[PDB]
């Protein structure tokens, strides 16, 4: 019994033995120190942490919830997330504050990132032009979640001289980061959650305009696992280290890894883009050649949702299969992709597929994003659809998964299906008024019925509806006389 | 909001009362089990012919989790030693889910009717007697033919009337001023929201195209349809429908006949 | 015949009692040899050839092997000042804008300074295979046509296309006779924003103190610095503010008119801009101050939106308030104005009034906007609408000025209403063939309608119609087969 409780220990122990993460780490959090009943021996513990190193097999690092205190225009806002589905998607008017969020997650992720990585450095703190006009203090409050144990984070900064009260303790990143470091100590070949950020500045990276005179080929940039986060949680993604990276691949094909990557690679914006077929590079020129519809064009006029949905997809794939060690599938890992405005330079017939496609490509990965189509809205169960609105979350109403445009417009965006002031749409109004109040006919309502049925046509629905209504009225006239 | 008839008690309701004088409804849905909760909502619903008492529309007869059993007098208004409002039987009512699944407390007050938007109200603005009987319509002792409800055609809103508000008298309150009794009933629950104006604008829609071919016996089965009994969801609406067409009032009248 | 033409002596006389300066503008070219080579003394051509009031207009375009098309015509119209150009992302929409980018730099080249040049057809831009390109624009200024030329040849087959820069030399003398005249004397607009206009606006460059040091003065051609890049210069914005509110300052020490400017500047702003009011200069550390319902913020911490609008309102108001002096109504002027992608970080809402607000704010402007977003789409006729697809055009369908957002999209985009393989509307289409058919009341049937119900809720419109239709079968059915 090594005069320690053996009931409780073995209660939780047992999965642990069995190679289940969550128990060893749950043992190593009481069985060192003095916290529970449990005697502080520290062999049995530091054996679990060293044994739960070697456990991470498939898990994902998510984003559980978010609390802020007078941030940016948010007083307090606790946010809820999904441990289910991998897609929460924010929708509200332009000023209540959704990159207010974007960028409190981001501040966070930026201290993750140096923890998993091989420095030690800190992130960013909350600057003075992040704190509410008239206010003394804020705070970032972020929890995460791997396999299943929470892992808090707070970043909080305070005026030195109004008040001194909140604290800034990040405690479970540097265990997270103690377990990935340890994980790669035993085994160099070890999947890293990915951290990356796409603002709307997204577009301002793709051209191949003097990738020799400009940067990023000009080097030696050694291909490892830890430095991809270069650039990550920022706004304008990798594009021109994106052709170094098809430069050396394609010049080096001339083992497996060659044919692997490039073709999964490839394969990943073959999907996501109908009709970009057969990739290769431009070798005196210095650009990318790419078959559309079997004519070929360059990268510097092809069109811009294109070039857009090129890089994103094009960052994450790179992102991925750096940090992934050889693997038969190196695109599904763990990660929090932050993309701000999904709905940017897009046409109404993709933005109904984005969300899927990306899922069905790259499945465990969580994608926290803000749109303002509805298109990508009601592609999404509302249960994973945040409404914030003056300040404070709504969620949105029932069932918006396959719904019709206008409804998801008039009962979650707040915007009327007609225009508001279109003088046709007030006349249809003015009809629809002198149809059901007794006075149809009389001179009125036949001129306007006239004017609104020349624009709309004979086949108007809602036309149809009135003359149907007329139709019954005129009807009535002749029975009662 | 119709008129509910309730029909007797079956000695199920009266054990639980008998062994348990003090009122917790979560006590009774966590009791044995599913049986006594699942035959009291069978028995609610039956009187009321599986439809809702606030906002008539259609609950699904085969699935429970779309069956919410609401109590008229909130149960956060009990008193210890002054009332037991919690299991008498002529507070209880078969609602629905009022455009909310999990009561988050975080779906738009618009959105909600029937029955949440009565707890969103109370929160909202704090009212503290949970005695609601008096100011809001009871569908439990109003007469079996209102001419309350007037159906405004054109945006589907169900408002106020003169005629038979100053008339008739609810809950012992003086005749004079049922009128603001039944716009507080309109107002706590939202009848007159966009997911039932929008649904109640579309049997105008059904009683105009089977007025299309300008035949009277269709509109004879029509009206055999939808005042024959068995009441169907929106059962009221159909009524003032029928009540406001001049032929169709004859039709069941005498004159003009086919 | 001659000698004031007694076939058309009446025509001649109604041109000598001009009055106007339709009927005394092309009696420059009408004495000056319009039906042939014949009478070029300038003393005819001296009263009745030597300006309130205009719309420089584009008309029409027609574009040979460039970019994706191939050959395409395009008519803008005249009365009405708006279009707004939508297609399928991919096809082309900023092969026309560019073209008309090419076509108006060497405007506004010719009628800033001197005439010359600096855009020509590239390389890159020419249609994959065929060799000759040409982009062929054509101007109206008060009702006359000028036409405009451009061409490039892969293999040096001078043979099938050149470029004759006609008659917008004769424009630019034009205006440049009208500044001799007067001074001050109103230009047009030539401007474009393309994708990438709030760009430019940070806190680094709200603080600036290292990017603009210089001494720059402000005049009429001013406006034509650096405006058809596809940036609001919201730099040069903040300065001239910095400017007016320093002078100000200077005026009202001096105290213990010329402000008038400034008034209109703000007020333009304002309008588009809900609730923002109180816009002031920081002579601490330099910064701009707006005012949002009585809160106090910077141009730092606005969100996208509100940034794109005051860079893009900032710019068009500077460059109209320059462009027209000593005007009791300075934001009238004229131009051909392109913007691309009207519909970028903007709120649903704020898209349906994007459009009349501009044309109620700045009356005299055409707008060449492009537009992915329905709601846009729904303000403006359809006359006005033109849709790009496979490389043609093909206009729009009547009723479109005001329609439901789902009518336009499921028209003019070619996008279904609901999602096209979300797995609850292949169930409702599932659902609704059964309830159409003679498999009604059916156990699938039930199972399927529940399960819809259970997301959909119990009112939703498409579910009351299939309910109601099941109700009708079954009353019908049972009654008639048991007589
Ligand atoms: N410190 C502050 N002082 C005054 N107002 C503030 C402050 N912080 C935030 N606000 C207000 O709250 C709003 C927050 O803007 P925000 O960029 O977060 O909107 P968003 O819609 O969430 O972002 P995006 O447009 O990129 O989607 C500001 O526009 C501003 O009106
Ligand atoms: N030299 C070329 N050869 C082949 N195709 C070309 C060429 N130049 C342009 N294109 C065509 O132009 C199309 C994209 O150009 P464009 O930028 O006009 O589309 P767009 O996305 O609608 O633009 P925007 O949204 O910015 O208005 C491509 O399908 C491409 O095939
Ligand atoms: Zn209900």
């Amino acid at each position: 019994m090594e005069q320690n409780l053996p009931s409780r220990i073995t209660k939780l122990i047992k999965k642990s033995e069995s190679g289940d993460f969550a128990s060893s780490y749950q043992l190593y959090k009481v069985f060192g120190s003095k916290e529970y009943g449990v005697e502080p021996d520290e062999k049995m513990s530091d054996y679990f942490k060293e044994l739960s190193a070697k456990q991470l097999e498939g898990g994902q690092l998510r984003v559980a919830d978010i609390h802020l205190e007078n941030y940016k225009g948010f007083e307090s806002l606790i946010m809820d997330f999904s441990m289910k589905k991998n897609s929460t998607i924010l929708v509200g008017n332009n000023g209540c504050g959704k990159s207010t969020i974007l960028d409190a997650i981001q501040k966070g992720l930026t201290h993750l990132s140096s923890r998993l990585s091989t420095r030690s450095h800190n992130g960013d703190g909350i600057e003075k032009h992040e704190l509410r006009k008239g206010q003394n203090y804020a705070s970032i409050a972020i929890n995460y979640d791997y396999m299943g144990i929470r892992f808090p984070m707070i970043i909080a900064t305070t005026e030195p001289g109004y008040e001194d009260r909140a604290k800034s303790n990040y405690s479970g990143i540097n265990e997270l980061g103690s377990i990935f470091k340890t994980a790669h100590s035993i085994n160099p070949n070890v999947s890293f959650p990915l951290i990356a950020m796409y603002t709307v500045e997204r577009a301002n990276d793709v051209s191949t305009r003097d990738i020799e005179n400009s940067e990023e080929i000009k080097e030696a940039q050694i291909w490892d696992k830890f430095k991809a986060y270069n650039k990550s949680l920022t706004g304008k993604a990798d594009f021109k280290l994106f052709f170094r990276w098809f430069k050396e691949l394609i010049e080096i094909e001339n083992y497996s890894v060659n044919s692997k990557t490039l073709h999964t690679v490839e394969d990943a914006m073959y999907s996501f883009l109908p009709g970009f077929s057969n990739l290769k590079l431009q070798r005196a020129p210095l650009d990318l050649i790419v078959d559309k519809n079997n004519v070929s064009l360059s990268v510097l006029q092809l069109s811009q949702g294109e070039k857009t949905i090129l890089a994103l997809i094009a960052d994450i794939a790179r992102r991925l299969t750096l940090l992934n060690p050889n693997s038969v599938n190196p695109l599904d890992g763990t990660g929090i992709v932050l993309i701000d405005e999904i709905d940017l330079h897009l046409h109404p017939s993709w933005q109904q597929n984005i969300i899927p496609r990306l899922e069905k490509t790259f499945k465990n990965i969580q994608f926290i994003v803000t749109t303002h189509s509805p298109q990508v809205c009601h592609t999404i169960d509302s249960q994973n659809i945040w409404l914030l609105k003056n300040g404070q979350k709504f969620k949105a109403p029932k069932g918006v998964r396959g719904a019709i445009s206008s409804w998801v417009l008039e009962n979650l965006f707040e915007v009327a299906q007609r225009p508001p002031e279109d003088k046709y749409t007030k006349l249809l109004q003015e009809y629809k008024n002198l149809v059901f109040s007794e006075k149809y006919a009389s001179e009125d309502a036949r001129k306007l019925g006239a004017t609104l049925s020349q624009h709309f046509g004979p086949d108007d629905e809602t036309l149809v509806e009135l003359k149907l209504e007329i139709e019954k009225r005129i009807w009535e006239d002749d029975f009662e006389k | 909001l119709k008129r509910i008839n309730k029909t007797a008690e079956d000695q199920f309701l009266i054990n639980f009362k008998a062994q348990n004088p003090n009122g917790t409804w979560d006590e009774f849905r966590n009791h044995e089990q599913g049986i006594l909760y699942k035959r009291l909502k069978q028995h609610i619903c039956n009187d009321q012919m599986y439809l809702c008492a606030y906002c008539e529309i259609d609950l699904d007869r085969e699935n429970e989790h779309e069956i919410k059993v609401e109590h008229f007098k909130s149960k956060s208004g009990s008193l210890p030693g002054g009332s037991n409002w919690h299991l008498e039987w002529s507070n209880l009512l078969a609602v629905c889910l009022g455009g909310t699944n999990t009561g988050d407390d975080f779906e738009l007050p618009a959105n909600l009717s029937c029955d949440s938007y009565k707890s969103h109200y109370e929160d909202k603005n704090k009212i503290n007697d949970k005695d609601w009987t008096g100011k809001i319509l009871l569908p439990l002792t109003l007469p079996d033919a209102h001419n309350f409800f007037t159906f405004e055609k054109v945006t589907g809103k169900l408002l106020p009337n003169e005629s038979y508000c100053n008339t008739i008298s609810i809950d012992g309150k003086p005749a004079a001023e049922t009128l603001s009794i039944v716009t507080k009933t309109i107002e706590v629950l939202n009848l007159n929201c966009s997911r039932l104006n929008n649904a109640r604008r579309k049997l105008l829609f059904h009683f105009n195209n089977c007025a299309r071919e300008r035949n009277l016996r269709k509109l004879h089965n029509l009206l055999l349809q939808w005042n024959q009994g068995e009441p169907k969801f929106f059962q009221t609406t159909r009524d003032i429908i029928i009540r406001d067409d001049r032929i169709c009032q004859g039709l069941l009248n005498g004159t003009i006949r086919y």
